[PDB]
């Protein structure tokens, strides 16, 4: 019985939207579109493997 | 919060550098996972803690 | 009695305006804004959480 | 004075790099504590001390 399993909640958001004044602190990645006009659809996340 | 992102250019970008990568791009977006079990995470050969 | 409650005094301005020569210091920050035409209105502060 | 930024840019970037973080950058500008307290700052998992 010192096996115990505790239990997290685990969230996470998808589809958001900065606001307007778009920044970004990554000065190595560059998408090939625009920058103004992009939003995500869905959310990658990773399993237990 | 689960680690989770928008595009897999920021998971690529998470796994690279894991000190000056970026949280918030242009408009995407990408959360580190806080939590009490401290995941570790491979992806190839680069791995982050 | 030892253990004393001293509190101390924390201040800092909201919305300032820097001079018409702008610059900046860094690299990896990229604002998608006219830079000689922005100047902020809203201040952030880290919580105690 | 307390760690007031006039974005989330400069959190964001103050957050990744420590040594070479920019204090005024073209509009913005963000402010470094000197308190006598010394919190750390768990922002994902991108801590600074």
């Amino acid at each position: 019985p010192l096996n115990r399993r505790m239990q997290y909640s685990y969230y996470f958001p998808v589809g958001l939207f900065m606001p307007n004044p778009k920044y970004t602190t990554s000065a190595a990645i560059k998408m090939l579109d625009n920058p103004t006009q992009q939003l995500p659809v869905e959310a990658w996340i990773v399993n237990k493997n | 919060p689960a680690l989770s992102a928008s595009s897999r250019a920021l998971i690529d970008e998470f796994m690279s550098v894991k000190q000056t990568h970026a949280p918030i791009h242009y408009g995407h977006y990408i959360i580190e996972e806080v939590a009490p079990v401290r995941r570790i995470l491979k992806f190839g050969n680069k791995v982050v803690f």
